[PDB]
RNA sequence: CGGGCUUGAGUUCAGUGGCGGCAGGCGGAAUUCGUGGUGUAGCGGUGAAAUGCAUAGAUAUCACGAGGAACUCCGAUGCGAAGGCAGCUUGCCAUACUGCGACUGACACUGAAGCACGAAGGCGUGGGUAUCAAACAGGAUUAGAUACCCUGGUAGUCCACGCAGUAAACGAUGAUUACUAGGAGUUUGCCAAGCUUCCACAGCGAAAGCGUUAAGUAAUCCACCUGGGGAG
RNA sequence: GGCUCCCAA
């Protein structure tokens, strides 16, 4: 996971209203897909890293009950979210 | 390595400093093979 | 890489072949090819001098610059190639002079690098350097025995030597057999591992791909009549004796190298 | 930060041996005694203490 | 980018002219390799603790950069190619002893 | 922490654990 | 937190035990009609109501008989658990300490003892037993 | 069902910390083998001996060469979900704790299935094979000795990939949440958290004992027990 | 004819 301050603002920028909106859960699910696509690239090279592992199962599950809040909220959003960001699969 | 250069005075001194390192204490000890559970609870025990 | 096969029939259940992952092109080079004849292990008064030889496949050969006296011009890899002739693979070259070669591949060389020979060239795989040159404890590969004469030292598929230390005008060298020898520090060698190391797991099968790969069917000594073998004759099976060959030479521990030979005074431990 | 360097400020946590003195000898809290017995040792791998 | 420390040690049998040919060799591998330097040091000989190859002196060489995390492999190929060089270490630093560094160079 | 009652698993293991071993390689 | 009436119930019965003057809860609609019940039975001594800019918090001044160093409340238990919830009619109303004790109950027409809730005839949910 | 709040929860920022994981490089002490030099009457081992190695030149000592394995002192603490993690260094990751005058606004807890990880020993393929050492062989001790002791010695112990899924896998103590006394030490960032160890009030317990890291006071969910053998 | 696939090339 390559990730800074930087890419940090940049994702929440792009996600949720405001640069400041760290704690929005379009935020929250931006930064835990980037994360985890970066955390998979990291085990293909170390495939031995089981502590990396379960680590991306972690980010999956908050990633998880983040779109399943989305869905009790605003469903509206979450098809906004998973089409901007390509998960379901 | 000890040393000491320098004939009962240079010899006392000679023990004097072997004692003071420990040789014979760790070469007792590595004399035999002791498990690092026993090691542990050894430890735990003192 | 393997490919096991399928057991769809008996002779398939147990073949293992290569994988051919590494080969990036199929045509060989046609101005360094030309076909080659057979011979059934026959020698040039016709009479056949060695056994279980003959037929298989029509091969072509490959030239191979084993001697690489191209000091100091650069070469650019083009493709990684099958050869029939040997178990390893091998790699067309183009030389910025505007010449074509043929190298033994070693492993991690991929198409798209550079190459150089000579002292001046750096110790990187594929590079070919008078022993002179080569950093301590390197794993190399195509060692010349003679200054000039080309590597014959270490060739096959995953083989590999290595270079323990230096003792002013020789060096000394551990073999693919274990042996320890000193070799000229002016002699080349070639930076690297010779590549396909899992030719060693392929499994043939079946008769049948022997007799492809120019093999003969190899007949037991026991199971012969006394006047052609030593070991044959009896009622029943038997155990034919102590081991020999047709003209009774022991086959278990009697040594064969002769005595007096004079390379003996550069090989410092021995193993076969 | 204690420096790799400066072996002679690296001896006064040192026995006559050599080896590193345990941290009840002297004064030196768990941090600190960590960071000596760190630089004791890079020292020891660029060969500015010996080993014995 | 990020603070490294460098010690090496180099055998006593070369000269003056060896010694900046081999320093320089180094300083420039990392030029290229895209480090800016802070600040090169030079020891002379010392007498090292234990003999290393058979030798019981050393020529000894510090050299404080700055570079990408990536050049440190580059440099240690270079270190194991080079036969003058017998003993090499380096040391990524914090911010702690990136602060000791300076004081140690403004003194 | 009588110890007759660690016996007697260890009994029963023994017998089971040898025949196991005697009927190995018997088919 | 689980069940905020069995944890005030909790703090008050340590709070006893430990022989403690004051008990500071967080504060909430029905643990406030709960202290305001215990205040007129007389089981507490005092309470008092705080709005800070959280939810609130409830202060409540423990009784202690001078004469045997006794507090007012020897027994406190929670009936109706989140886990299993239990709701009684007028006529099945329990009795605590055979009369001598009080049962809080939540009934349409409020929180109120079982006593009241017997007398205007409502049933409702049993929240906890006090004696 | 609809709306609101910030305490729970999470995201951000900052500070600090670590034998936490994976991967690449480097090092010294010790041990084994080979070659050469000095030297000759024993070495080794035990309660005592013998087997064993040695005048066709051992043990001992010096140098050259080669290879494998483990990391003294620090060192009892610390980290990790658990199993476990200790030479030095770097790269790539993960994560804990504290505070924020930042953000979202109950987004939480537990969890039958299922999935992942999971000491040692064991199995397959390929490397490697120094020490130690099941099986085995020899010498002793014994009424015998299929052992304890001694001398050898093969799988194994090491590495990569893949199986297997067990333990006194233990704190013999499932996970969350809130509350309730004192002493004595101890690690970390500023008196105070967040830990990590021993006496010990109330209370609990059959007792031994537990006691703010509960086996106390309560709430939620999961697992398991119902006399012993037969029988996992 | 070319194309595809394959290795024994
Ligand atoms: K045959
Ligand atoms: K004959
Ligand atoms: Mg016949
Ligand atoms: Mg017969
Ligand atoms: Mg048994
Ligand atoms: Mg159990
Ligand atoms: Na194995």
């Amino acid at each position: 996971m390559y990730l800074d301050s930087a890419k940090k603002a940049e994702l929440f920028e792009k996600y949720g209203k405001s640069v400041k909106d760290t704690g929005s859960p379009e935020s929250q699910i931006a930064l835990f897909t980037f994360r985890i696509a970066h955390l998979t690239e990291h085990l293909r090279q170390n495939k031995k890293d089981f502590a990396t592992e379960r680590s991306l199962k972690m980010l999956v599950g908050k990633r998880r009950r983040m779109l399943d809040y989305l869905i009790k909220v605003d469903i509206e959003r979450y098809r906004a979210i998973i089409k901007e960001l390509g998960i379901r699969r | 390595m000890i040393v000491v250069p320098v004939i009962e005075r240079a010899l006392k001194r000679f023990k004097r400093k072997f004692e003071k390192t420990g040789a014979v204490r760790e070469l007792r000890a590595r004399q035999a093979f002791e498990k690092p559970s026993v090691a542990k609870r050894k430890k735990m025990q003192k | 890489g393997i490919r096991k096969l399928k057991p769809t029939t008996p002779g398939q259940r147990h073949k293992v072949i290569g994988a051919f992952d590494k080969i990036t092109a199929s045509t060989p080079e046609k101005s360094l090819v030309v076909g080659k004849k057979k011979t059934g292990g026959r020698n040039n008064t016709g009479k056949m001098t060695m056994r279980y030889i003959g037929g298989g496949h029509k091969q072509k050969y490959r030239f191979i610059d084993f001697k690489r006296t191209k000091d100091g011009i650069p070469a650019t890899v083009k493709t990684i190639e099958y050869d029939p002739n040997r178990s390893s693979r091998i790699a067309l070259l183009y030389y910025a002079d505007g010449a074509k070669a043929y190298i033994i591949a070693p492993d991690g060389l991929e198409v798209g690098h550079t190459v150089m020979s000579g002292s001046e060239a750096a110790p990187e795989v594929g590079n070919a350097l008078p022993l002179a040159n080569i950093p301590v404890g390197t794993i190399i590969h195509n060692i010349e025995l003679r200054p000039g004469q080309g590597a014959k030292m270490v060739r096959s598929a995953g083989s590999f030597a290595q270079l323990t230390s230096r003792e002013g005008t020789y060096v000394v060298i551990k073999m693919p057999s274990g042996e320890v020898r000193r070799i000229l520090s002016t002699c080349k060698a070639t930076i690297g591992s010779v590549g396909n190391s899992d030719h060693a797991l392929e499994k043939s099968g079946k008769a049948g791909r022997s007799r492809w790969l120019g093999r003969r069917p190899h007949n037991r000594g026991v199971v012969m009549n006394p006047v052609d073998h030593p070991m044959g004759g009896g009622e029943g099976r038997q155990s034919g004796g102590h081991p020999r060959s047709r003209k009774g030479l022991y086959a278990k521990g009697l040594k064969t190298r002769a005595p007096k030979k004079h390379s003996s005074k550069y090989i410092i431990e021995r193993r076969k | 930060y204690i420096d790799y360097k400066d072996p002679e400020f690296l001896k006064k946590f040192l026995n006559e041996q050599g080896k590193i003195l345990p941290r009840r000898i002297t004064g030196t809290s768990l941090k600190f005694q960590r960071r000596v017995a760190q630089a004791v040792k890079r020292a020891r791998h660029l060969a500015l203490l010996p080993y014995v | 980018m990020n603070n490294y420390e460098t010690v090496f040690i180099l055998t006593p049998v070369l000269s003056d002219a060896q010694m900046k040919e081999a320093v320089d060799k180094f300083t420039g591998l990392l030029k290229q390799e895209g480090a800016v330097i802070v600040n090169e040091e030079n020891w002379g000989l010392r007498k090292l603790a234990y003999p290393i190859q058979k030798k019981s002196t050393g020529f000894y060489q510090l050299v404080e950069f700055q570079a990408n995390p990536d050049v440190i492999a580059k440099l240690e190929t270079n270190f194991r190619r080079d036969e003058r060089v017998i003993r090499f270490l380096t040391f990524r630093q914090d911010k702690f002893a990136a602060e000791y560094a300076a004081k140690r160079r403004s003194l | 922490p009588n110890g007759k009652k660690r016996k007697r698993h260890k009994m029963a293991t023994h017998k089971r654990k040898k025949r196991l071993k005697k009927n190995r390689h018997k088919k | 937190m689980t069940d905020p009436i069995a944890d005030y119930l909790t703090r008050l019965r340590n709070a006893i035990m430990a022989g403690h003057r004051v008990v500071s809860v967080p504060a909430s609609n029905i643990k406030k009609e709960i202290t305001k019940i215990l205040f007129d039975k007389g089981y507490i001594l005092n309470y008092k109501f705080e709005e800070n800019d959280s939810q609130g918090i409830i202060k409540v001044a423990l009784k202690y008989d001078l004469a045997h160093k006794v507090n007012a409340i020897k027994k406190l238990k929670r009936v109706s658990r989140p886990g299993l919830r239990k709701y009684v009619g007028y006529r099945d109303m329990p009795r605590v300490l055979n009369g001598l004790g009080i049962a809080i109950v939540s009934t349409p027409r409020g929180v109120m003892t079982d006593k009241e809730a017997r007398e205007l005839k409502v049933g409702g949910e049993v929240l906890c037993y006090v004696y």
